[PDB]
């Protein structure tokens, strides 16, 4: 998700950041509404256990 | 599941086509190449025993 | 089909049909007596009689503007006197119709699209909708007819700027790092400088977007200086039916740079746009900007650079779906109040009068 | 109703062949330098070279039968523009649906004017 | 129906066999897209992806697209006419009326 | 994420090996490559790398990492095929049965 | 409250609205509908309005319009009187 | 005169080339072998039992388009059945549709791989019997199956034309290419840096001109010759096809004349 | 059923000028309903 979510809603972080190159994330939301809210894990992401 | 049997764009049957097809590309050391040697001189249908996927060996093994 | 919003049309031949009158209503089209024939079954309301033949010759062949002219009202007249136009032809350039056929030029969406003075508007508007709703009727079913047996269509190839003509692309290119070279390091000797507006960062930022961009245009203008006239996609655009000489350049030359809110590629994290440069790096061999198109084409270092360029359009048109409906509804909401009364003026609710006139 | 127009001879000087597959403008000047004339035509059935020569013809009609079978050439098209510049002189600008035309000399020839199409003729 | 390159499409006509553009070879497309969803989309890829796929024609080598490789257009291209096509995707067609 | 601040990634082997042979003056060679990505040459100073990138393509989502040719779209067509590929059909699971 | 206004001194436009056309076209199309007296030779029709429309063009169709002035006075049109 | 000068053929396909005669005719003909060409092929399956993997709804379309004998067929009473819509009997009859069965069980334990080969006719030697493209084999494959999965099905051919289902057209493709140079021009070809340079030479290139001038191109001059070549299934032998063509392309002349001679 | 009439989707006849299309719409396309009022207290009566 992204909580949140109601605190704007006019970019921020929707918005794709230098920061996320690697665990991209790359181009892959929904159209529209949650842009960039909601993001995929790459193929090499990995979470801190 | 199973070869498609008739290709999508002409008629040429592939149901029979195919248990001599797969004993080539892992039985005999000849190319996707070797297909040619089934008649698939277009496109065209012959893009059908090669993109196809064996989904039932994979599915048989479910037993009632 | 005319909106008075604008006092222009609102509908107009588009897509294929479009693309078609150009390659079709060139005077290098010459149709074959045998049809001609077939090709008449659409008017729909058919005089009857065969149109007289404009070559006689060894064979009989009929011009694409003729046949195409008699799907157009008889009596509509146009002079649409383009940019360069000689007493002369001087070479298809520009357009005017008679007594309902055309003689001049070529049809494209200069005339057959929501144009001003379009022919569209100009048969609606004489002699009203009709035979006018059968304008669209006629050239939107002979034409399809047409490009039906012409046969158009689009690949890679009509992508692939010429191979000499190429090698002249990546030397105007490389020859703007020349003109960053000349400023990200001649703008560290405080030789800038900078005004107005302000500031001397921002007015160096500047000095920059405007090399960059300027220097793609010369890219891009050479890329399609040099591809025959009759190449799919240059045609469709000049056509006017889809996309542009900005879609071009970008397929076939360069690409970047690309943008966000006024502002190359920005940093963040740290001094830098990323983890595979240095400190600093002002440049554009990194900050938001490609070199190659969609062909080679888009290298890491740039692939994300432009997919989050494109994902601020990409939110931007998230909003003009929402906010554009939202401001629509105020106006409504104050205005449902008035109304034209018979006596020749707009009035309130309350009968409290706005204007004296119709719209003055 | 014999209402010829045109009965003089040119020549070719220049042919583009400019990015189109058929048709071809061609240019005649003949006479004392002062005729020209300049017009488009297929190319692809009834090419034409350098030093072309060989006369052309207009009219009107229609029932004729040697001039209909003279010449390897024939258009049909109105005129729709004849204004006069630089000494007197008539310039005549007919289209032929697409195809274009273009001469400049004084009254004689002059019965012409009249827009009632043309019929061009052209024997080699 | 839509490819992998956000070339959302809809089944506007079912023609039969001979209507549809028999040629030359002669195969007949399965489905076909209007080329005026091309230049504005900018989607150059959705173009590569079928010269290649093409090219496992008289091969099979499956064609890898992986998203950085030195793998060019030109570099296809010549891999076409390897097999007696034109270098560039294109071919020769026949209308079916 | 915050441990990148204060390293200095490569891209490509190449890079590293170009970077290599210039602190010692190495010809670099450019009229030989051929239709290509135009990369980013020689090298801005940067005497050493610290790490270098496995490979740049898994930088990529699951579902867009099915896409062929991903790096040479127009970028807003990439986000799409992702979002509509969820939506696809297929076999979803070998014993839907 | 009304005023009424003299068929001798009219004010508004003696030409026909473009939104008068609609209703009165509306109007007698639900007449006719209703099994009423046509007042044209009928060519052979079978449509309500299609009908009406062969009255209007005719100019032989009752039914007037009152158009209510600001004031609160009117005006009576026949559509005979029309353009 | 002629009109025909074929090459090679084989037990699938025909090549051959067309003579005096035009466009039309030659496309009309394309068309009508790809098309309303009479041939048998299965249109209706009854379940009894099926425990397998493919659904009833998926069997009945894949045991269509496995070709069957066909031959004569315009020919009735016998080794010919006529249309099963405008027959002399009632809903359907052997009289003119042609019966098929399927009883298949399992008795290994392994795997099972049922072949076109495992139906069962008649004996009213039509036919009739499918075919076996193979190199002997047994025929076009069916369904997989591994334990107690035995299927029963009772298939009943009818007759009918690729326009009804392409299930029927018992003709592959067809590959022509009139003017092989390019006399008339038919044709602009995309450069995209020399004309004649980019574009292949055909195999059927080698039958023709007109290179060299500049005469300049001709006009009076109208495509004749055409390089077809049809490609049958396996259902029917390889034309057949082509004679059958024109038999039920004559007589929709015919159809025509008839109607207007008449009155 | 059914389908639905926006506010957005009226506020559009208005701009033509289509009274009766408007009034059908809504007032009898949906809820014909008719009641009777008394003309003194306008409310619902005791009617039959």
């Amino acid at each position: 998700n992204t909580p949140i979510g109601r605190d704007g809603k006019l970019a921020k972080p929707r918005q794709l950041h230098n920061t996320h190159w690697g665990m991209v994330c790359p181009a892959e939301t929904p159209e529209g509404q949650a842009c960039g809210l909601v993001k995929n894990l790459s193929l090499m992401s990995y979470v801190s256990v | 599941m199973i070869i498609p049997i008739r290709c999508f764009s002409c008629g040429k049957v592939i149901g029979d086509k195919w248990d001599t097809y797969l004993t080539l590309l892992q039985e005999d050391n000849t190319e996707g190449e070797a297909l040619d040697k089934l008649g698939l001189q277009r496109y065209c249908c012959r893009r059908m025993i090669l993109t196809h996927v064996d989904l039932i060996e994979k599915l048989l093994c479910y037993n009632p | 089909i005319v909106s008075p919003q604008s006092n222009k049309p609102v509908m107009g031949i588009v897509q294929d049909t479009l693309a078609g009158v150009r390659k079709f209503s060139l005077r290098d089209n010459f149709l074959t007596r045998n049809a001609v024939m077939n090709i008449m079954l659409w008017v729909p309301d058919w005089d009857g009689i065969l149109p007289p033949p404009v070559i006689l010759k060894p064979k009989v062949l009929w011009t694409g503007k003729q046949i195409l002219s008699l799907i157009i009202p008889k009596g509509i007249n146009l002079i649409r006197d383009d940019d360069k136009q000689s007493l002369s032809n001087p070479t298809d350039s520009g357009m005017l119709i008679e007594n309902g056929e055309i003689i001049y030029g070529v049809v494209d969406k200069k005339t057959v699209g929501a144009s001003q003075g379009g022919l569209v508007h100009t048969i609606w508007k004489e002699k009203g909708p009709e035979i006018c709703k059968g304008f669209f009727n006629g050239i939107q079913r002979v034409v399809n007819y047409w490009l039906l047996h012409n046969g158009f269509s689009i690949g890679i190839g009509d992508t692939i700027a010429d191979a000499d003509t190429m090698k002249e692309v990546t030397r105007t290119v490389k020859e703007a790092r020349r003109q960053v070279a000349e400023c990200i390091q001649d703008a560290q000797h405080n030789r800038l400088k900078p005004e107005p507006g302000m500031t001397l960062r921002e007015s160096f930022e500047a000095k920059v977007s405007r090399i960059l961009n300027q220097a793609r245009d010369n890219a891009g203008r050479s890329a399609e200086h040099s591809l025959k006239d009759s190449n799919n996609v240059k045609q469709m655009v000049a056509a006017g039916s889809k996309g542009s000489f900005i879609n071009i350049s970008q397929m076939s030359a360069c690409v970047g740079q690309q943008i966000v809110e006024g502002k190359r590629i920005p940093f963040g994290f740290k001094y830098r746009t990323l983890p595979h440069f240095p400190k600093d790096d002002d440049s554009p061999e990194s900050r938001g900007f490609i070199e190659n198109s969609y062909l080679r084409g888009l290298t890491p270092q740039e692939f994300f650079f432009h997919a989050m360029a494109g994902r601020e359009g990409l939110i931007d048109t998230a909003v003009k779906t929402a906010e554009t409906g939202y401001i629509q509804r105020r106006l409504v909401k104050a205005m449902e109040d008035v109304m034209v009364r018979y006596d020749g003026t707009v009035r309130n609710a309350m009968g409290d009068i706005i204007q004296f006139a119709y719209g003055e | 109703s014999e209402s010829v127009l045109l009965d003089e001879i040119f020549t070719v000087t220049s042919v583009d062949k400019q990015k189109y597959q058929r048709v071809s403008r061609i240019t005649a000047v003949s006479g004392q330098n002062d005729m020209n004339l300049t017009l488009d035509i297929n190319s692809q059935i009834y090419p034409l070279e350098k030093d072309a020569t060989f006369s052309l013809q207009i009219t009107s009609n229609l029932n004729s039968p040697d001039l209909k079978e003279a010449a390897d050439y024939i258009m049909y098209g109105k005129v729709y523009r004849v204004e006069e510049a630089k000494d007197e002189k008539v310039s005549v600008y007919v289209s032929f649906g697409g195809l274009l035309m273009a001469i400049e000399g004084s009254h004689r020839k002059l019965y012409r004017l009249s827009l009632d199409h043309v019929y061009l003729l052209l024997r080699r | 129906f839509a490819s992998r390159h956000g070339q959302k499409g809809t089944i506007g006509m079912t023609y039969r066999h001979e209507d549809m553009p028999f040629s030359a070879q002669g195969i007949v497309p399965d489905i076909i897209i209007n080329p005026h969803a091309i230049p504005s989309r900018m989607t150059v890829a959705h173009l590569v992806e079928c010269q290649l796929s093409k090219v496992s024609a008289l091969s099979g080598f499956e064609g890898d697209a992986t998203p950085f490789t030195d793998v060019t257009v030109e570099a296809v291209s010549k891999l076409l006419r390897s097999h007696g096509f034109q270098s560039r995707g294109f071919e020769v067609m026949y209308h079916g009326h | 994420a915050e441990e990148e601040e204060t390293v200095m990634i490569a891209m490509s082997p190449e890079d590293l090996e170009a970077s290599r042979q210039m602190q010692a003056g190495y010809e670099v060679k450019e009229e030989l490559d051929p239709a290509q990505r135009v990369k980013p040459a020689p090298n801005p100073h940067v005497h050493a790398w610290t790490h270098c990138e496995i490979h740049p393509a898994m930088i990529l989502g699951i579902l867009a990492s099915i896409i062929p040719f991903p790096d040479h779209n127009q970028s807003p067509r990439n986000t799409y095929q992702s979002a509509m590929g969820k939506q696809a059909m297929g076999v979803y699971l070998t014993n839907y049965q | 409250s009304g005023k009424a206004v003299a068929k001798e001194d009219r004010t508004t436009t003696p030409y026909m609205t473009k939104y008068e056309r609609a209703r009165i076209l509306g109007t007698r199309a639900l007449q006719i509908s209703m099994n009423a007296p046509v007042l044209v030779d009928l060519e052979g029709e079978t449509d309500p309005l299609q009908i009406a429309m062969k009255e209007l063009a005719q100019k032989k169709i009752p039914l007037l319009v009152r158009r209510y002035l600001p004031d609160g006075s009117y005006e009576d049109w026949s559509v005979a009187e029309l353009i | 005169e002629t009109h025909i000068t074929i090459r090679n053929i084989s037990k699938n396909s025909v090549d051959f080339v067309l003579t005096n005669t035009s466009l039309a005719v030659a496309n009309s003909l394309r068309r009508v072998v790809l098309a309303e060409i009479p041939t048998v092929a299965i249109d209706l399956v009854e379940i009894n039992v099926n425990t397998s993997v493919m659904p009833d709804e998926f069997l009945a379309h894949r045991l269509g388009m496995i070709p069957l004998d066909s031959s004569n067929i315009d020919e009735p009473p016998p080794v010919g059945l006529e249309y099963t819509r405008n027959c002399d009997c009632d809903q359907y009859c052997p009289k003119c549709s042609v019966e098929l069965f399927l009883n298949a069980k399992c008795t290994g334990e392994g795997t099972m791989e049922i072949y076109a080969r495992d139906l069962v006719v008649s004996s009213n030697s039509s036919l009739g019997h499918p075919i076996l493209a193979d190199p002997k084999s047994r025929g076009p494959l069916i369904c997989k199956l591994r334990k107690e999965q035995e299927i029963s099905l009772r298939c009943i051919a009818k007759k009918g034309i690729a326009k009804e289902h392409a299930k029927w057209s018992p003709t592959s493709a067809v590959a022509f290419e009139y003017d092989p140079w390019n006399k008339l021009q038919h044709t602009d070809y995309w450069f995209e840096n020399d004309a004649d340079a980019e574009w292949p030479k055909s195999k059927n290139a080698d039958w023709e001109e007109p290179p060299r001038e500049g005469e300049p191109f001709n006009f009076q001059e109208e495509p004749r010759r055409f390089y077809m070549d049809v490609e049958s299934v396996g259902s029917i032998p390889p034309n057949e096809i082509m004679v059958q063509g024109l038999r039920i392309l004559q007589e929709k002349l015919a159809v025509l004349v008839r109607d207007l001679d008449e009155e | 059923g059914g389908l639905r009439f926006g506010e957005m989707e009226r506020d559009c006849q208005i701009s033509h000028g289509c009274s009766s299309v408007l009034r059908e719409r809504l007032f009898d396309c949906s809820d014909a309903y008719r009641v009777i009022v008394c003309d003194i207290c306008g409310l619902i009566a005791i009617a039959s």
